[PDB]
RNA sequence: GGGUUCUAACUCAGGUAUAACAAUACCGAGGACAAUGUAUGGUGGGUAGUUUGACUGGGGCGGUCUCCUCCUAAAGAGUAACGGAGGAGUACGAAGGUGCGCUCAGAACGGUCGGAAAUCGUUCAUAGAGUAUAAAGGCAAAAGCGCGCUUAACUGCGAGACCCACAAGUCGAGCAGGUACGAAAGUAGGUCUUAGUGAUCCGGUGGUUCUGUAUGGAAGGGCCAU
RNA sequence: AAUUCCUUGUCAGGUAAGUUCUGACCUGCACGAAUGGCAUAAUGAUGGCAGCGCUGUCUCCAGCAGAGACUCAGUGAAAUCGAAAUCGCAGUGAAGAUGCUGUGUACCCGCGGCUAGACGGAAAGACCCCGUGAACCUUUACUACAGCUUUACAUUGAAC
RNA sequence: UUUAUUAAAAACACAGCACUCUGCAAACACGAAAGUGGACGUAUAGGGUGUGAUGCCUGCCCGGUGCUGGAAGGUUAAUU
RNA sequence: GGCUCAAACUAGGAGCCGAAGCUGCGGAUUUGAAACUUGUUUUCAAGUGGUAGGGGAGCGUUGUGUAAGCCUGUGAAGGUGUGUCGUAAGGCAUGCUGGAGGUAUCACAAGAGCGAAUGCUGACGUGAGUAACGAUAAUGCGAGUGAAAAGCUCGCACGCCGGAAGAUCAAGGGUUCCAGUCCAACGUUAAUCGGGGCUGGGUGAGUCGACCCCUAAGGCGAGGCCGAAAGGCGUAGUCG
RNA sequence: AACCGAUGCAAACUCCGAAUACCGAUGAGUAAUAUCCGGGAGACACACGGCGGGUGCUAACGUCCGUCGUGGAGAGG
RNA sequence: CCACUGUCGUUGAAAAGCCAGGGGAUGACUUGUGGAUAGGGGUGAAAGGCUAAUCAAACUCGGUGAUAGCUGGUUCUCCC
RNA sequence: UCCAAGGCUAAAUACUCCUGACUGACCGAUAGUGAACCAGUACCGUGAGGGAAAGGCGAAAAGAACCCCUGUGAGGGGAGUGAAAUAGAACCUGAAACCGUGUGCGUACAAGCAGUAGGAGCCUCAAUUUAUUGGGGUGACUGCGUACCUUUUGUAUAAUGGGUCAGCGACUUAUAUUCUGUAGCAAGGUUAACCGUUUAGGGGAGCCGUAGGGAAACCGAGUCUUAAUAGGGCGUCUAG
RNA sequence: ACAAGAAGCGAACGAGGGGAAGUGAAACAUCUCAGUACCCUUAGGAAAAGACAUCAAAUGAGAUUCCCCAAGUA
C-alpha cells in the first residue's frame, strides 16, 4: 500500500492540509429518529448517555 | 490485538466524503509569481481523488 | 572503423505532441463552449457563433450545428455555428 | 587586566624504615602546574558503516536524460530508433490595455558631399519585409509600425470543452465588484501562438478569527497569499 | 635495455641460413642517480645465447627383460543412467540429427582394440553481463568513532 | 627465507648506508585501566622509514602535499 | 522412382481424390427461450480448441458426531486378480491372500491427493562379473593335520633385510601378550591360520621409572592494585 | 550572376491532389452489442508473413515504428 | 632437514606420494618435551602466508525460519 | 489539586524442572521428543559441539524330542507342536523397484520415442451338435507416429531436471479489514472482558448503521467559498 | 583467639547492570529491527509497583497490578 514502483506516490505528490480539532471529538450529532431509545420526556446530555 | 495500520501520512492528505475522498491540489506551495492568476485560482481548493486512485487510498486509509 | 568517416551527430531530441486539429467536424451538433479547432495561427477563422481564444482555439459561442465554409475576399477557411 | 614567589591540595615509575609488592610515616624533588572528569574546537582511512544512476545492437568509454519547432508520422489524433535538423532554462511597466493613425522588402530614375548602399523626391511593388527570441503555422480588421491616455500583467469565479494512467496541463463565453481607454457599440483576466520549467516535505514572510491541553491569554498549529 | 610501440630499428660478429644472442650506434613512444645510477670478484637446483664431449632426442625405430594388459579359478568397485528395437548420406529443423523427410546400406550375439560422435562424464561458467547482491582493500567520496591535541569549568590554594 | 598442497625467483631477509624520532615515567607497542614490554637498557642506546656487500658515486626543483620553526595580521568553539 | 505427341509448359473443358471444414446418424454439455415447473418433464436456438488467468460443479483420503448403530472369525483392514458401472476424479461386486478390525448417510474439520524441486530417507538396479586385489624381497617340494592346504605346523632347499625389514625404550595405544579351542562375520582369495570369536592364564622391585625433595619457562595467586558486572594484573607464596 | 525558352529532381519543397482511414447524420436487416459500477486477475522478453516507412547494403531468421493475419495460447489437410 | 627437474600416479599405495636425479648439511641449523600469543585478533626473513586437510577475516552455537525484484518446484477430476 | 527529599504493604498478574487427577475431530515407528529399542548412545570432532539407525512369532514357547543329507558347520527335508510353520525365531501382513524358474505365442533380410489403428497365423478356456461364435495370450505384415517437465518468440532438440521403486515433500495459522453468499434480527444490529453450578443466563462498556458540508469554529438537508441570497464544489431524495 | 552464616548446582517467570547485527526503509546514514538476541548480577513463590508533592477540569475522582474498550484514535 502506497507504492507505484518508484514515482512519488499520490499521497506524497499532494500536500497535507487541515488540523484535527479536539472539540469535534466530544460533540455528538443526534438524530430525531434515535430519540425512541430515551426513557422519559427530558432530552439532555446525561439523558442521551 | 493486531490491527491494520493506517498510513498516517496518507491520512493527512485525504479526507472522507460521502461518496469518495477529497484532497488539495499540487503546484501551490512556492514559485508562484510566474503562474497565471487562473492557475493560482483554480489550483486553490478541493478536488476529488480519482476513481483510478481511490483503491489505493482505501488500502492506505482503511479506517476513514 | 576503417575509413574512420563516422562520428557522433547529436540531434536525437524532439518535443511532445500537441494534439491539434479539428475536434468537431461539419454538420455535428455542438453546445456552447465546445472546442472546434485547436491550431497554430488562424488556419481556420471564427465565423458567426464561433469564438477565438488566445491560443487561436475556435470554440462555440452558442449551441447549434458547426459548419465549415471558405468565405471572404481572402479565400479563408471559416468555421461557423449555425443555429440549427 | 600579566608575571614573580610560596606551600598546604596534588604528583613521584626518588631515599630511609616498614620481611616483599603495595600502602603509611619522614626526608627530598616538583607544585597550583602536571594529571584526570564534564564540555568544547582542531586533527584523525588508525577503525567502522555505507554510497559510487540509467539508457546502450554485450559492457566500458563517449553521448543522452526536462521542455519547444520541423521531418520520420502511412491527408483526423497518437506513434519508435545511440533516426535527420534546429532552439529553450529568457525578455518586457512597455515590448501589456485601449482609442486613433500608418504600411513593408526591394528595383529604377533625379539629386551637394554621397559611393553599390546613409538622407530626399518620383514610379512599380499581397509581403519577395517585419513579427524581442528557433522553427512551424499564421498575420490587412493587420498579430507588423507610431502617437495620446493608462494599469484588465485586476478580485471572486466560471457553463462548457480539449488533453489526459494519475498528478498535472490547455481553451473558455457568461456573471458580480472595481477600473482603463473610447463620443459610443464596445475592447481589456498580459504579450501572434506553440519553449522560458520542478511535486511533496521542511523552513521563512505578509494577512486572517479558525484553533488554543484547567480557565484568560500566549506559544504552537490551521486557512489565504507569497 | 627485466624499460623501445614503431620494430625482426640500423650496422658489425657468430650460422649454409639467427624475430633469440653478443658488440656498437642513439632516433630514450616512455633510463637516470638511496621506490638509488653505472659496474663488479665470488656465489645461484636464476634468465638468455654459444660450444666440446655424449648420446634412441631424432632420421626410424628394432630386439630383449620384468610388471600389467589377455585366459582360468576366487573376491568384487566406480562415475553415469527419462526410456530405448541406439546405422550412413543429403536435406530439414530452437539454425551442426541414431530417432524428422527422402534415400542408401544392413542376418542375430560376443571378445580384443580404438576414441571420430553421442554438442561424451565431472564441477547450477571462474570469462562476459545483470542483481538498487557480498566481502575485503584504497582515498583530498560521505558520515561517524578510537587515539592525539585546544580552551573553559572542577579537583585548585596564598602573597607581591 | 617464502606462496603446507601448480610460482624458490630477479621476490623477502641480509651485513652496510641515510633520514627522522626519543633526556628516561624515553619515544614506541599491548591494555579498558592497573600492569607490562622497550629495559633491570640510557643517545656509540632504543624506535620508525627507506635503501641494500663492495668500487666509483648520488645532479637540479620547496611551486603541490607532508614535516619543522615563527606569529604581525585575518577568521575562529564551548563559555559569558 | 522415373517422365519427352510428358508424368514439362501455355490456354481451355469434364470427372475424381482430398481435412478433425460442411452434411448424415447416435450421445453429452453451456447459455437463452413457451409452459405440471427449482433435472418434472418434451423440445428449439445459438454455442462447447485453449496458456497465463477468472468463474462453476464434484471425487477420493484421515479424523469428529450420526454410532452402545450397522458390518465382521460363515473372515475387518490391507495385498493381489477379475467383472461391472459412471464424463472424470472414482464407485460397486467378487476369487485368492490376510487374520481383527471397518464404517453407510448427512454434516463438520483438514498434516487431504506427487513425477520432476542436481528434493529427503531406505531398498535395489546399470556399468559388470568389468577395474582392481596396495611396493617385482621369491619361491619349490616332502610329510602332518584337516571336510577341504599355494598361503597353517614341521623338514630340506631357495630368495630378502641386516645403521634394519634385527634389538631397548619414550610417546601413543590398551590386553593387541601366552595357551587351548572355533572359522559364521573380519582378513581385499582359501584358511585347518590370525592382531578375528570364545574360554583361561600372564605383568612380582629399597637399587629401573613414577611418586617424593628442588626449581625453569609459564600458571594460580591471603592481603594489594585496577575494572559497569563478568573479571584483568600482581606480592608473599604455591604449583609447574 | 540574372531574364527569357525548352528540360529534370527533393523527408524537413507544394500551384495541386486521391483511394482509404477518421469524425458525424439518417435508414433497414442481422447480430450472445455498447456503456457504467464493483470482486479476482494475469501481462507490461513477443515472433514471423504481408503492407507503408526510418535505420542497414530496398543485407540479415537484422533493428525500430505503424497496420493486418497467423503463432503465442491452435490440433486437422 | 628440504623440495629444483622429469617420468609415473590423477575413481592414487598417498585428499600432495613414489622413483631417478637435486639443495643445505657447525648453523640465520635440525629435532624432543612443556609453555605463551586468539579472530578484525594473533603470528608472519612478507606469499595475504599460516592460525587443526577451513583463511582478503577460523571453528561451534546462538540472532536465524537473516534477506533473495533471482533460479527451481508446486500433488485429484470435469464444465464455461 | 497535592505535600518530594523516611520505610513498608495482601489480592487480582507472569511461569513450569516438576507432583496428582483428567482431557484431546493430537501422532502412531520416515510420524510423534533427537531418543517407543541399553539415546544424547553408536559415530564424527583437539575442542566447544554435532548427532543417527534400530518396534510387532504365537492366545500360550507349546521355540520343533527323534531321524536323514552336510564338516558334530550353515542350510534344509521329514517327524512333532500349533487354528495357522511360504506364523520357525532376520518370524504378523509382505506392495513396488529389482532378480530367477516354468508354460504359450513371437523373434536370426531387417533400420528410429517402441506405441496406436488395422490384421494373418498360432495357443488356451465356455457354450454350441461340433471350428461357429465369444473371452484370454501372442502380434507376422500395413498406415501413422521425433519422451515428459521446465523455460521460452520458438524445443525431438545437441537447453534444464529426473537411474528406478516405496515412503515423506511446498498457499498455512492468528488477528485486522474489504467484497460476495447464506442465516438471524432489522431503523436498528451486536456485546467484549468478565461473572456464571461455564456452549445457557447475565454483563450495553463499546462498535457499526441511521447526515453532511467545512482546515476549523460553526451550521445542518444543507453546507463551504464569496462582498454576493450569484456561480460553482461537496451532499440530499434508506438497510443495516 | 571464640560462635553463627555463606559458597555450589538446578526449568521458566521477576528485578537490575550492559547491549548488537542480519532485516525494513524496495539503495542507505536519521529511523527500524529493539532495549530484541546475547552477556552479566541477584531474588521469591511469585517478583516488581503501590497509597498521591496522582489525575481531572465533569455533576469531579481517589493507591498498585492485570483484562476488554477508548484506538490504530491523538
Amino acid at each position: 500500500a502506497g507504492f507505484e514502483g518508484g514515482q512519488t506516490p499520490l499521497y506524497r505528490r499532494l500536500p497535507k492540509f487541515g488540523f484535527t480539532s479536539k472539540m469535534a471529538m466530544t460533540t455528538a450529532e443526534v438524530r430525531l429518529s434515535e430519540l425512541n431509545k430515551v426513557e422519559g420526556d427530558v432530552i439532555s446530555v446525561a439523558t442521551l448517555k | 490485538k493486531v490491527k491494520m495500520k493506517t498510513k498516517s501520512g496518507a491520512a493527512k492528505r485525504f479526507k472522507r466524503t460521502a461518496n469518495g475522498f477529497k484532497r488539495k491540489q499540487a503546484f501551490k506551495s512556492h514559485i508562484l509569481t510566474k503562474k497565471s492568476s487562473k492557475r493560482i485560482r483554480q489550483l486553490r481548493g478541493l478536488k476529488m481523488v480519482d476513481k483510478s486512485d481511490e483503491a489505493a487510498v482505501r488500502r492506505m486509509c482503511p479506517y476513514i | 572503423a576503417h575509413k574512420k568517416a563516422a562520428g557522433s551527430s547529436r540531434n536525437g531530441r524532439d518535443s511532445n505532441p500537441k494534439m491539434l486539429g479539428v475536434k468537431i467536424f461539419g454538420g455535428q451538433a455542438i453546445v456552447a463552449g465546445n472546442i472546434i479547432v485547436r491550431q497554430r495561427g488562424t488556419e481556420f477563422h471564427a465565423g458567426a457563433g464561433v469564438g477565438m481564444g488566445r491560443d487561436h482555439t475556435l470554440f462555440a459561442l452558442n449551441d447549434g450545428v458547426v459548419k465549415f465554409a471558405t468565405k471572404g475576399k481572402f479565400n479563408r477557411r471559416y468555421v461557423m455555428v449555425e443555429e440549427a
